[PDB]
């Protein structure tokens, strides 16, 4: 599955603008970006629902996809095994019991399982339409949210199960989703959106995690260490708004305390940690705004 | 091929579960009965003789209407509830979807044309008289099918258009009730009624609607030259539409 | 505000417990649970919707509440505007131009503050609840799940004005909330609810004794930093051979390093061990499915 | 002190800013038109002297369940978009709430007296014949007053009851519209027919139906002792239900 050159326009407004993308040798990619920016333009592109996108789309007729999107889509009036036997004939080659039987037991919907979709709770809805997503059997599995209105525990447990579902089918994975800090749970690669091209793509395979070092102080002593810090050692991340400045992991501290105490000015928090995707969200995009 | 066959069979299931199907046929059962209860009560025939042009066309226009809404509501279902984006993935399963539905569509037909027969078959054999002939039967079952394919383009090319159901359902009901409202007034209109009486024997609402009420199926060739035509262009014009449409 | 011996019973099966609630010296509160524990029960006891208490509500006639519940609840055929002119007239005392001016200048809908509900996003129309919210002029403000459908950069603005009318008035607020981390950012304490009572119940301006702030400075130099400290805080372990002393948590550093700056020392390293509210929630909720 | 005025004020500007008030009086006025030339250009009186009583029935008639259907939406909107948990917040608010929305019924009920006063106006204007009496419209007040309070509170307690909103609906046009259908119907029940027509003339739903196509208005002491008794009854349940009710 490959993209080449999209630009898509809605008249003298533009949406989309020469993006390239590519599944290398990663299983879970995480999409992120703010609302309105094409999110689920993109979205919609990469399940299909716009043909006159002006480019190139490489995808194979033998190959199926199972989507989510905004909202789950079901028959309110009916009931949910319907649902279910009616997406797994219309979609895919059949209704296979054991499979679809693997499915609900490790979701955990059996004790509510007979009841009408309308006595159902978001959550449930939820749980459901993933469940109809993966009732295609897809080589690619794309969802849009999949975790809006239900707790902490809920969202860490089905997050886990669908990585539990990623070895014994082959599977590659794109999630659009907010809350990153559940995605750097389960994520190989992220991919943040703005101004419509794909600007930075962040890869995670071990666990390194490019060790930092986290310094905050106020704007008006934050250009002077931000100076002295240029005119010293050379810096990855700097922060203007939260006078957030990110160094590299620093073993030792004797040296920049004794400067800046020579210097008369100090700092507000001074910490070593693990790196997230929190500082390179907030790096990419907290200057469109403030 | 699987996708075809699949969506046929839902719809199908769709309308047997459902009771409001069995209540409609009940309330149409009752009115034929009244309506021959009347004619046979009355003071003049003392032989309990009944003409059977009446209930024809009384039975046909019920079941038509009747008929007319539910293939309406199978059109707009996955519209109002939201679920069509699930249908719209590729090209073969948009042009699989239109093909599909329009063969629901048929199958909704013949079935109440069926049921049409029988019910009339019923109140022939209930009754004493003289019975109709085969080919009326048939001719029926073709106008049937002729009147529900068109509307049913007509309805699911609006429906792809504006997506939404509450205008549908009034548009249809505006297109079949006021035409017969609007013909007597259409003479008096100055020097055009002639010119509008005429040139209604070509346009495909008029003469269709106006043949509902009709006991016979009666077509010339220019008519039935132009409604396949229309058929055939709605068709060709719904499968580039959903090809080429961007939702 | 109190609640004293609450117990709810919907025949055999029991929701609330004896629970007791108090605002003491807070103004942000936070009320964290799982989904379907009695959450949306506790918000609606407390919002007067329930009647049926089996136990004892004090309510001062003259003080006002405002409220947010589940999902927002507006005019869709009519205008925004609309919603605030008429949630006014029914709830407030009156209409004032230069208050409803000042809530709907601050949160950013003026440019669409005149089209139809029919119109709107899901983030926009969140806001505007919470803006009929801030209208009603409340002593005690509730909010059931205020941030369900904005990005985290539009959740911080939120939350942040939200903070500031906070400030220049006098506020109580109740947020029941999942995705704590933003819940954090700006609270005085959180409350956990499990079986229907407030099991376990944080402060996090003074902290818990188990939190930990660990430095370690030069061996010279540790008698000296020994003296300041006994001066200042409380010392519990002290390790001359590693070097290493632990005290109680503190928020800022400044005072801390002034002091030592002042008397030419420099630690060999600083870290900072807290306990945040995902280690709290994982810690009293695993019992629940694992 | 606002609780009562603001609900009630913003009905009647709902009624004066929306469409269909004014699409339901072109209707309706077109019919009454209609009617009358109808019964007008008939040719058993050439001095054109009209009978203003079938008039009056008619007006009456279809105002009546008009604006039974707009009480019902006025009534049900609030629990059709779910804002009513906004207003069922505590006791003194739910209390000006059943008490405001009784109060915009009875200004509805009397807008559309209103209206039925100008309709009847106009066309006793226009033609020749006799005037009416002042005594009549009053009565025709008291009426709508009456009816309407009866049916709303009714309707109110079941959609405070149910929280369903076509339901009620259906109710509605099920309590004005079942009771003249099975009224032939009634007495052929064998050895009780004569004391269910008696008892008809004693259950309100039975009475006011059947006297709502009457061309003039009398009640007995008894039936005006129930009335007013079945409108207390309804309106102390429903505050205690209204203040005794948890969403």
């Amino acid at each position: 599955m490959k993209l080449e050159h999209i630009t898509k326009k809605y008249g003298s407004n533009v949406v989309l603008n020469d993006i390239d993308f590519d599944f290398g040798d990663s299983r879970i990619v995480g999409l992120i970006g703010k609302n309105g920016v094409g999110k689920t333009t993109v979205m919609k592109v990469m399940n299909g629902n716009i043909i006159k996108f002006d480019g190139k789309v490489d995808i194979d007729n033998a190959d199926n996809i199972g989507f989510l999107i905004e909202h789950p889509k079901l028959y309110d009036n009916k009931s949910g095994l319907y649902n279910l036997k009616l997406f797994a004939q219309v979609l895919g080659k059949g209704f296979d019991k054991a499979y679809t039987d693997k499915i609900i037991d490790a979701f955990g919907m059996r004790p509510y399982i007979k009841k009408k979709v309308k006595k159902y709770s978001m959550g449930m809805k939820q749980k459901l339409a993933i469940a109809v997503s993966l009732m295609n059997k897809p080589k690619f599995l794309i969802l849009d949210e999949p975790t809006n209105g239900m707790d902490p525990d809920g969202s860490i447990d089905v997050l886990t199960t669908i990585k539990s579902l990623v070895n014994e089918l082959d599977m590659r994975i794109l999630i659009s989703s907010h809350k990153l800090e559940d995605i750097e749970l389960i994520c190989d690669r992220a991919v943040f959106l703005r101004d419509g091209h794909f600007v930075q793509d962040v890869n995670m395979e071990e666990g390194v995690a490019s060790d930092t070092t986290i310094v905050t102080v106020d704007h008006k002593d934050f250009d002077r260490t931000e100076k002295y810090l240029a005119e010293h050692f050379q810096l990855q991340n700097v922060d203007k708004a939260d006078g957030h400045l990110m160094i590299n992991a620093q073993k030792n501290y004797q040296v920049i305390l004794k400067a800046l105490s020579e210097l008369d000015i100090y700092p507000k928090y001074i910490e070593t940690r693990k790196s997230s995707l929190r500082d390179t969200y907030f790096n990419i995009n907290q200057r469109g705004d403030k | 091929s699987h996708r075809i066959l699949n969506l046929v069979k839902y719809d199908l299931y769709s309308i047997f579960k459902s009771p409001l199907t069995y209540l409609a046929i009940l309330v149409v059962s009752s009115l034929i009965a009244t309506q021959s209860i009347l004619m046979a009560n009355s003071m003049d025939n003392p032989k309990h003789i009944i003409v059977y042009g009446s209930v024809f066309a009384a039975a046909k226009w019920l079941l038509l209407i009747i008929g007319l809404m539910f293939v309406v509501k199978t059109i707009t279902r996955d519209f109002s509830q939201g679920t069509i984006q699930l249908y719209m993935s590729k090209v073969k399963t948009r042009v699989g979807y239109i093909i599909s539905k329009t063969i629901s569509i048929i199958l909704i037909s013949i079935l109440f044309a069926l049921i049409h027969y029988v019910i009339l078959i019923v109140v022939q054999a209930s009754s004493n008289g003289k019975n109709l002939a085969f080919s009326k039967y048939v001719d029926n079952l073709w106008f049937f099918l002729i009147f529900l394919l068109f509307f049913g383009l007509f309805l699911f090319l609006i429906t792809l258009a504006s997506q939404k159901t509450a205008m549908i359902f009034s548009l249809g009901v505006f297109l079949v009730l006021i035409v017969p409202f609007i013909k007597p007034f259409i003479t008096f209109i100055p020097r055009y009624g002639e010119k509008v009486l005429d040139a209604f024997d070509y346009i495909p609402f008029a003469y269709l609607t106006d043949k509902m009420i009709s006991s016979n199926f009666d077509f010339s060739n220019w008519q039935w030259v132009i409604s396949l035509g229309s058929i055939v262009i709605f068709f060709i014009l719904n499968i580039l539409y959903v090809a080429k449409k961007d939702i």
